[PDB]
């Protein structure tokens, strides 16, 4: 699925904004836990710490109804800023 | 797998209707009514039908109470009955069937028509019954182009009767049963044609069936008093004496029409609002109680269950505990009253989930009312200050009118984590402080702050290393900023060694930075210098601030300067060093207007009295002289009230100045002084009437009309205008004021009542329909924009791309000049004339982005124009190194290749950071911005304005007429300019080329004023008005065309013989008025602009009558320029984009009025809007007949009523399915992002 | 909630101790602060002066009047203020509690009636646990009758619809009143079971939809007035 | 009592029955909580009585 | 009728000419540009002082698009045109085998002969124009941008490129001037290149329906 040219060689933020959410949903239910497992040790803030990814191994996969799967891996493209 | 993607309303499924059937009628009576108690019955108000009490066998469902979905059940009663919808349908549509025959609707025919229906949407077959409704049942039986004529067939509208006689039709009338028709024959004959859908055949009232018991509720009061039901449809089984058994069905359906026919909150609060500073710009805090507020799901994991059972063990009244909590088991218990527990086996117990209170964000939502912005309610922390008031970081009251009468305010709770985080980290940093909807911070120093941060910046102020003590608020400080503080050095090293003012402000010390800024609120020249600050990187050069240098502004700030370069998180950090470094100055320095600060000296009341004096006298002179008038008006055009401008005027140079009067002596140590020199709090017309002069109020850019005859107040005398008698004050508050002088100030005074009290008529109504007609707006990854069928609006956002979140300073070509300024590569100087060395830079710059492309179209377009402009700076450097250097390298002129490499790498940052789609969700955004600027901004604007006419018309509620493009509009104005280059003769003829005596008797007809009156007035003729006259000779009755008339030098119109001997009426009226002088047979009054602007002389024509070319034959002309006003008009009479820049200019009139000036992209995508298929339907309050657009504005007809009944007796569909049903519906939005398909 | 006598309606934004508060040279220190920027832009001139009649009518003993239209200049209280040892103007030169050291600049006092409104912030003490949507009337918590708190009307959910983000959105409709996945279909399927339907277990008509009561109690109430019942279902994959 | 009082509050009466506390006042500006329109009302006054209230409701 | 002669002559010549170039035909230039004595030199500016018969306009002049089966174009003297007239012209069209034409409602025409000249369209697409009216061209007015014009695969190139289908499209349906002076039919999308200042050319697409 190599349609993934028509991308700013940044994702969106209302796109990172969820998909950090659900990589919260993800370490919130038991265990994807990731670099560092528990290092930062805090109470019930179950966002704040998976907001310190800065590698996010997922992938997730943009579209348009007339148009194909433009696909992206989170590591092969830049962040927030 | 799959939740719901397409639902509509839900009917009687008669199967399973009927299999959960108990009773349908026991006996006479219900509710357990002969068992003289009440254990459970009868089996159809309980068991269940319906679950409408505490427990039962629920029937599909299970258990009490929610869970048990409505329960079906046959209960029919079969009282014979008929469709009443149906029955007014027949009566209508006069027997659409054509009975008793039931033919077929078309003959051959002409097919045409029959594959243009069968090749058609729907919602269109209503027009074959069209065709049918007269020629029905009166046609030839059998018979070509139709197949009706039988039998001889129409409805009488006897109310709901539906007599049928065999009419001839207009002959066979009968009045009790004969000559009838029975709806029986109707259902026969269907045993528009979609039986698929449309079946009138089994609506028969016959077989009623009811809605479940959950509509209901029944309150048994446990005490036997007292079970109301409402309504409802199953009451008919009282009626089964009649339930035994063509007038007798229309009393049948009489009696049937009685019982047959016609996101809101979630864990919330409400308290009172006193804030504090304390609280870190992003954090907030709540009242204590809300910890009190629970039953959240926080689902216990496995790094966590250490943690929460610290807290579980406290319980109902301590502050970080746990109450109520959600058990394994899905039987959750409590720790409350009922608590004695907590022994809490370590891991398993709560091992799914938890409850704790607010301890640290855990976000939280505040409402407000109206939410002008989307920044009405934003995304900020906790952790959780007490005394319960709504505290939160004061810079931020702009976007929430958090006022503080004491009136309360509104808090949310979310108890859901999934997009909690996706909330908390893309509407909590920036949303506050840029807006799309004006590109101006929201967030800033509110009041004092301004001040007490002026005060320091004053050169005056002279400090301390003992007054290190107030630095330390900000920067060795609360929360999140104890780094050291460098100690700025000790700024004098006289016998007293001091610290200035300035850099005790610019004042931090951890993560160092770079700014600028310059152009303050004061003049130019080293003039005492309030202006052009210019900071440099991080300190404080020169300059005192404001809020255009330290709130609200537009370019300069603390923000635009320390948002873009150094990014986010410096910005929400310079702030609260202020908000605890500024106003816990003032503190030791004390503002206190006492009266000194608003008492005016005794050395300059003279200039009030003695220009009093003056301006009466004027005054005087001119009211006495247009009762003879030497001077004279006549100029003016009028001049009746034309003595109103000039006194007007008058009384304005009497306050300008007193105004100035008031602003000279004020020695510079003064409040109210220093609350305008510094955009504070209040401004120079307010340090005015409070010293010298009030005057003069208006009523609506008027003065003050009569309502006494002649006369305003009756304290005074007749027919005598002054600046007395109608209304100016003259006395400043100070030495306040006399009662008719009060009484002319609530009566303007009663404007900003009024105001402030129908601004909420126009746009409660308007915001809300905006918002609910524009929501399908997306923003998919094509650069364009889609529908909800996918079509396109837009293919880029004006070739750009960009959209308005990132306007840095001008884009970005000057404000990042500065940004690599304050950083210096000192290795380079001027040897080789460095021009061709910045070529060499273009150069590089040329192929560093070539390496561009991406998601694109956004670099290429601007490329060009970025090489064009490093060109130009390079030619001015060039000019600077020839000139200026014709010894310090002339300051080296830095500029160096590493400074531009910089530059471009910048450019190309915010270049294609500023790219909306990807994202973007563009519309909302629009939408509210073309929106609230009506709702906000009504008072300075269309009221100055005083006083004076030619061409001041409309402001806000031009977006209405704009909107609906209803023709009732009362300014139809269509401007157009003239032989615009000219003087005022030269464009004066052509203006005279845009464009009345006795009647007698005796055989002839009237005469004309066809002396110099025409000759002066426009060039026409007699013959013209013979010309005229012969044009049917009147208006709308057959007056003659005679052929002719007029055979004198001056007309002599030959009152034709008295034919129609009744009138002379027609005769002496349809001559009277003017034919030949309308100056486009269809207008109001032409228009002329004299007037010298853009520096030479323009002249146009303000022509006020539909429709344009209306233009055809002014030859001046400028057709070039020729615009409209009216956006139906100019759909038909010029062009497509035409229109759609007019709508575009329309709305950017409404809003040039002072300030507010929203993102013109915002109104190319309202034109966009506008005019999807070309010919300009503009998006209208009620609907469009635009079928790419949303179908969903069609059914908001402001509000919905008994036609969507009326169409659902007709079995027609229903248009509220787009997307503002998905939030009552509760399903996931798709679109853009949310159409997830791998 | 405070007035003031001229529509200038603070509240109480701090509450410092004594101790703190600045203090004349007498000895008095405010009750009331008010800042002076209620008055520049509202332009209330008629407090500036009731400090003057205050101050000077206790000062002396007198009761002063300031009348609509009457009442006694600013030049008589001036002298009266003189004569009891004050300034004409009435402005204090007041040292500062916090650091114990002279204000810059001096200081306006004397007495001003305040009073005390309705409204306070104990009478609006409002917060809401849960909301579910009932079977009663079938309706969340709106308003009151079921607990204080908010109420999402109009202009509310216009604006919480009006943000930019998509499940932010998304999380606003999950979370609005209830999203129930119970069982309703179209093909042999009503308001019902999920495993085994008795309305009609047909075994392969099982949705689960989430979808609030509201739209269950339209179904039920449109049951008698008749109107098209359209019911089908989507993949969300592929 | 009011104390900078109108003739026609004495005609009402309604001076034997005054709404509000006379109270002291200064004018000053306390460090960001005073700011739109905000009050920084001194306890120790509060403590020695500066505005009770004695708010009564009913049931019947 | 001088006065309104010249100004007739000039005005609607100068929208037939450049409607002959909306179809790209070379018409040359001398007859657009001229001067009141080269009108005179035209018509002698009085062919029809007061309405007696001018040298009727009729330009008959084939087109570029089509430079040669058949491209002309009447106009009748009568202020009013009727039926039994517009049989006339469409007689005339025949005598020649015409594919396109044009009949000027000068003031009002008929309305049974403007169903006639919805009915005769399949030999000769004849229309209802006040073209007498209309007397500013909108295309020519500097207010409105280029409607240029696609052809089918052109359509289905740019359509594929935004990855779009034809039925999606803005449009611009043919009752609309903008698409009558470039007199466009079905299935076709109008190019109108916004003007602006960041680039001066922002294409956009419209279809027809």
């Amino acid at each position: 699925a190599n349609q993934k040219r028509i991308t700013t060689p940044y994702m969106t933020k209302y796109e990172r904004a969820r998909v950090l959410g659900t990589r919260a949903l993800q370490i919130a239910m038991c265990a994807p836990v990731m670099v560092e497992l528990e290092g930062e040790t805090d109470p019930l803030l179950i966002a704040m710490k998976e907001l310190k990814a800065r590698k996010i191994p997922i992938i997730i996969r943009r579209y348009l109804p007339d148009g194909s799967y433009e696909d992206w891996g989170v590591d092969e493209l830049i962040i927030t800023d | 797998a799959k939740k719901i993607s397409h639902i509509c309303f839900g009917m009687k499924s008669p199967e399973e209707m009927r299999q959960q059937a108990h009773i349908q009628v026991v006996s006479k009576n219900l509710y357990s009514q002969d068992n003289q108690h009440a254990p459970l019955l009868y089996g159809v108000l309980d068991h269940r039908m319906g679950t409408s009490e505490k427990d039962r066998p629920c029937e599909t469902c299970g258990k009490n109470l929610a869970d048990c979905l409505g329960h079906y059940g046959y209960i029919d009663l079969e009282l014979p009955c008929f469709h009443v919808g149906y029955f007014r349908a027949v009566i209508g549509i006069l027997q659409m069937i054509c009975k008793t025959c039931c033919h077929i609707m078309l003959s051959q025919e002409e097919k045409k028509q029959f594959l243009d229906y069968l090749k058609r949407p729907g919602l269109t077959y209503l027009q074959k019954r069209g065709l049918k409704k007269k020629i029905s049942d009166k046609c030839r039986k059998k018979n070509i182009c139709h197949h009706c004529g039988a039998f001889n067939g129409t409805v009488k509208k006897c109310g709901l009767l539906k007599i049928i006689h065999e009419k001839y039709k207009t002959n066979k009338k009968v009045v009790r049963a004969q000559e009838n028709l029975n709806p029986l024959v109707v259902l026969n004959l269907f045993k528009l044609m979609n039986p698929e859908a449309g079946k009138p055949s089994d609506l028969i009232l016959t077989r009623l069936l009811v809605p479940p018991l959950c509509i209901r509720p029944s309150v048994v009061s446990d005490l036997k008093s007292g079970t109301n039901e409402d309504d409802l449809t199953m009451k008919l089984t009282e009626i089964i004496f009649l339930n035994d058994v063509m007038e007798d069905w229309d009393f049948l359906q009489l009696q049937c029409a009685l019982y047959i026919n016609s996101k809101r909150v979630d864990f919330s609060g409400r308290t009172v609002i006193s804030p504090d500073p304390n609280l870190r710009i992003d954090e907030v805090a709540v009242p204590v109680h809300v910890a009190k507020i629970l039953t959240f799901p926080e689902k216990v994991n496995k790094a966590n269950i250490n943690f929460l059972r610290k807290l579980v063990q406290n319980g109902p009244e301590v502050h970080p505990g746990a109450n109520f909590i959600q058990q394994r088991h899905t039987q959750m218990k409590r720790f409350l009253k009922y608590g004695n527990r907590e022994k809490m086996a370590q891991e398993l117990k709560y091992g799914d989930i938890v409850e704790r209170h607010l301890i640290d964000g855990d976000v939280v939502l505040f409402n407000r009312q109206p939410s002008l912005h989307k920044l009405s309610i934003m995304a900020h922390l906790a952790r959780v200050k007490p005394h319960r008031t709504f505290r939160f970081n004061e810079c931020v009251c702009t976007p929430y009118n958090a006022d503080f009468d004491g009136d309360e305010m509104n808090l949310h709770l979310p108890q859901t984590e999934e997009a909690k985080a996706e909330a908390l980290v893309l509407m909590g940093t920036k949303a506050n402080l840029v807006t799309p909807r004006n590109g101006e911070p929201l967030i800033a120093a509110i009041q004092d702050f301004l001040t007490g941060a002026y005060l320091l910046t004053l050169k005056d102020t002279f400090f301390d290393r003992a007054k290190a003590c107030q630095i330390i608020a900000s920067i060795l400080v609360g929360k999140d900023e104890k780094i050291k503080v460098r100690l700025p050095p000790p700024t004098i090293l006289k016998p007293v060694t001091l610290w200035t003012g300035k850099q005790i402000f610019s004042v931090i010390l951890r993560p160092s930075d770079d700014n600028p800024v310059r152009a303050n609120l004061r003049t130019k020249g080293l003039c005492a210098n309030d202006s052009y600050v210019t900071i440099q990187n991080s300190e404080l050069m020169s300059g005192s601030m404001d809020k255009g240098t330290l709130g609200s502004g537009s370019k300069n700030n603390i923000f635009y300067i320390l948002l873009r370069d150094w990014g986010q998180n410096e910005a929400a950090d310079a702030m609260s060093r202020l908000a605890r470094l500024a106003p816990v100055y003032l503190s030791n320095r004390g503002f206190s207007i006492g009266i000194g600060d608003v008492t005016p000296g005794q050395g300059l009341l003279k200039a009030k009295y003695e220009l009093l004096n003056a301006g009466y006298k004027k005054c005087d002179e001119y009211i006495e002289a247009l009762n003879t008038g030497k001077l004279q008006q006549q100029p003016g055009c009028t001049a009746e009230e034309t003595l109103e401008a000039l006194i007007l005027k008058e009384l304005s140079v009497i306050r300008d100045h007193a105004g100035s009067a008031c602003l000279r002596e004020l020695d510079k140590s003064n409040s109210p002084l220093t609350m305008a020199l510094c955009g504070s709090k209040g401004s120079f017309i307010n340090i005015s009437q409070m010293i010298a002069c009030v005057g003069q109020q208006a009523i609506s850019g008027s003065r003050v009309p009569d309502g006494f005859e002649n006369r305003s107040l009756p304290h005074f005398e007749k027919h005598s205008k002054l600046p007395a008698a109608k209304g100016f004050v003259a006395n400043s508050f100070y030495s306040g004021l006399t009662p008719t002088e009060f009484f002319f100030h609530t009566m303007a005074g009663r404007e900003g009542l009024v105001d402030t009290a129908v601004k909420t008529a126009e746009t409660g109504y308007m915001q809300r329909r905006l918002v609910k007609s524009l929501e399908d707006l997306c923003s998919q990854y094509d650069l364009t924009v889609r529908s909800s069928t996918g079509d396109i609006i837009q293919f880029i956002y004006g070739g750009d791309g960009l959209d308005p979140a990132a306007m840095e300073g001008k884009l970005e070509f000057k404000r990042v000049l500065d940004n690599i300024k304050a950083v210096f590569p000192c290795p380079s100087e001027p040897a080789l004339s460095k021009n061709e060395l910045i070529l060499t830079t273009e150069s590089i710059m040329k192929k560093s982005e070539f390496l561009c492309c991406q998601d694109s179209f956004l670099q290429e377009i601007k490329k060009f124009i970025k090489g064009v402009s490093e060109k130009i700076k390079k030619t001015r450097d060039k000019y600077g190194i020839n000139d200026n250097g014709t010894r310090v390298l002339y300051q080296l002129d830095r500029i160096t290749p590493t400074q531009v490499e910089k530059f471009l790498e910048t450019c190309r940052d915010k270049y294609m950071r500023a790219q909306m789609e990807p994202g973007s969700a563009v519309g909302a955004l629009c939408a509210q911005s073309i929106g609230e600027p009506g709702t906000q901004m009504t008072l300075k604007t269309f009221h100055f304005a005083g006083v004076a006419s030619m061409n001041i018309t409309l402001g806000v509620p031009r977006i209405k007429e704009i909107i609906n493009a209803s023709k009732a509009i009362s300014t139809p104005i269509i401007t157009a300019q003239l032989d615009k280059d000219d003087d005022a003769d030269y464009a004066r003829l052509v203006k005279g080329r845009i464009e009345v005596f006795l009647p007698d008797d005796c055989f002839i007809l009237v005469k004309l004023s066809l002396e110099r009156i025409r000759l002066l007035r426009l060039e026409v003729n007699a013959e013209t008005v013979r010309y005229s006259i012969c044009t049917s000779k009147l208006r709308v009755k057959p007056g003659d065309v005679a052929v002719h008339g007029e055979a004198v030098v001056c007309v002599t119109p030959r009152e034709n013989s008295k034919s129609s001997m009744y009138y002379v009426l027609q005769f002496l009226k349809e001559d009277l008025p003017k034919v030949v002088v309308q100056g486009i047979p269809e207008v109001s009054r032409a228009v002329i602009h004299i007037d010298e602007q853009s520096g030479k002389e323009k002249y146009k024509l303000l022509v006020e009558g539909d429709n344009l070319r209306a233009v055809m034959a002014t030859h001046g002309v400028k057709g070039t320029r020729t615009t409209s006003n009216n956006t139906y008009e100019v759909e038909k009479t010029l062009g497509i984009e035409a229109a759609r820049t007019t709508i575009i200019n329309e709305i950017q009139y409404t809003m040039v009025n002072h300030g507010m000036s929203i993102d013109r992209r915002h109104v190319m995508l309202l034109s966009d809007l506008m005019t999807y298929k070309g010919e300009v339907l503009g998006i209208t309050r009620f609907g469009l007949a635009k079928m790419k657009e949303s179908v969903l504005m069609l059914a908001s007809f402001e509000k919905t009523a008994d036609h969507l009944f009326d169409a659902a007796y007709f079995g027609q569909k229903d248009s509220v399915c787009g997307v503002s049903e998905c939030i009552i519906m509760g399903i996931p939005m798709n679109i853009g992002t949310g159409l997830f398909k791998l | 909630k405070f007035s003031s006598r001229h529509g200038q309606k603070g509240v109480c934004g701090l509450i410092v101790p004594q101790e703190d508060m600045p203090f004349c040279d007498s000895g008095i220190c405010p009750d009331i602060i008010m800042n002076p920027h209620g008055f520049p832009s509202r332009m209330t001139v008629g407090k500036l002066i009731e400090l003057l009649a205050g101050k000077a009518g206790v000062l002396d003993g007198r009761f002063h009047y300031g009348t609509a239209f009457g009442g006694s200049k600013v030049k008589d209280v001036c002298e009266d203020l003189v004569r009891h040892g004050y300034n004409y103007l009435g402005k204090d030169y007041v040292t500062s509690g916090i650091t114990g050291e002279p204000l810059e600049a001096y200081i306006y006092f004397g007495p001003v009636y305040y009073q005390k409104l309705k409204h306070m912030v104990l009478d609006k003490m409002h917060a809401r646990a849960r909301g579910p949507r009932a079977v009663l009337t079938r309706q969340p918590t709106e308003g009151r009758s079921r607990d204080g708190g908010l109420r999402l009307g109009e202009m509310e959910r216009d604006c919480l619809i009006g943000y930019g983000a998509s499940m932010l959105l998304l999380e606003r409709l999950m979370i609005s009143s209830d999203a129930f996945e119970v069982d309703v279909c179209g093909q042999c399927g009503l308001l019902g079971y999920s495993g085994w339907c008795h309305y009609c277990k047909s075994s392969c008509h099982v949705s689960s939809l989430r979808i609030p009561y509201a739209c269950k109690l339209l179904f039920q109430e449109l049951q008698s007035m008749n109107i098209i019942p359209r019911l089908k279902l989507s993949k969300y994959n592929e | 009592k009011p104390m900078v009082k109108t003739k026609t509050i004495e005609l009402i009466e309604f001076e034997k029955l005054p709404a509000g506390q006379n109270a002291t006042v200064a004018v000053m500006s306390y460090s960001g909580y005073d700011i739109e329109d905000a009050l920084v009302l001194n306890k120790a006054s509060l403590d020695r009585g500066f505005g009770r209230c004695l708010v009564y409701k009913n049931a019947k | 009728d001088d006065e309104e002669e010249t100004y007739r002559l000039w005005k609607i010549r100068k929208t037939i000419m450049q409607l002959c170039h909306d179809r790209g035909y070379l018409v040359t230039q001398d007859e657009l540009d001229q001067t009141l004595e080269e009108f005179k030199a035209q018509s002698g500016d009085k062919p029809s002082e007061g309405r007696p018969r001018r040298t009727d306009l009729t330009v008959l002049v084939a087109h570029n698009d089509d430079p040669t089966d058949q491209m002309f174009v009447f106009f009748p003297e009568e202020p009013k045109v009727g039926i039994k007239t517009i049989k006339v012209y469409c007689q005339r069209m025949q005598e020649e085998n015409i594919t396109r034409a044009l009949i000027v409602v000068q003031q009002g025409m008929t309305p049974s002969a403007k169903q006639s000249l919805v009915d005769m369209a399949p030999k000769y697409i004849l229309e209802q124009f006040l073209q007498q009216e209309l007397l500013i061209n909108i295309t020519e007015h500097e207010l409105v941008p280029e409607h240029v014009v696609m052809t089918k695969e052109e359509v289905t190139e740019l359509l594929a490129r935004y990855k779009l289908r034809e039925n999606q499209l803005p449009r611009i349906q043919a009752g609309d001037p903008v698409a009558r002076y470039f007199g466009i039919k079905r299935g076709q999308v109008v190019k109108i290149i916004r003007p602006s200042e960041t680039a001066g050319r922002y294409i956009t697409y419209r279809l027809v329906q």
